[PDB]
């Protein structure tokens, strides 16, 4: 059940009205004990952003989506995996995540012939 | 007007800063002097001291 993730490529989208990131993400089980439980992984947000979250999903490999059942530690999201995996096998999940109201713009008064 | 005004007229200034405000000192013909950045106005009290 302690696991660590080894390589982490997330990607920003700010390119719309709303900012989109995508984080490639491998789990990997640090080989201790024989306990292969290994089931439903966390994931966590931003205090700063936790209001302006709209829809979260998590894809593998390109193949069927998991299911995210929201979570109150002592906000998060638990993540139920498909195979459980054993220490010392590495699983590629991918987290999508779209953020609704984050680009604020800073000028704020704009004439007609300029820009934004 | 020759940055060295301030040394001759520091009691006005100190007089000013003990009530509580924050003296930039700059000379007339700056070339990073501005009031706006993007429409905010970043300097809330101005003082021209600079004949």
């Amino acid at each position: 059940p302690p696991l660590i993730n080894e390589d982490v490529k997330r990607t920003v989208d700010l390119s719309s009205h709303l900012a989109k990131v995508t984080a490639e993400v491998v789990l990997a089980h640090l080989g201790g004990g024989s306990t292969s439980r290994a089931t439903s992984f966390l994931l966590a947000l931003e205090p700063e952003l936790e209001a302006r979250l709209a829809h979260l999903g998590v894809q593998v490999k390109g193949e069927d989506e998991e299911e995210n059942n929201l979570e109150v530690r002592e906000r998060f999201f638990t993540v139920k995996l498909p195979v459980a995996l054993d220490p010392g096998a590495k699983i590629s999940v991918i987290v999508e995540t779209v953020y609704t109201h984050v680009l604020h713009p800073y000028p704020t008064q704009i004439t007609q012939s300029e820009k934004q | 007007d020759n940055l060295n005004v301030r040394e001759t007229h520091s009691l006005f200034f100190r007089s000013l800063k003990d009530r509580g405000f924050e003296l930039t000192f700059k000379t007339a013909d700056d070339p990073s002097l501005s009031l706006i950045k993007y429409g905010e106005f970043l300097y809330d009290n101005l003082i021209i001291f600079s004949p």
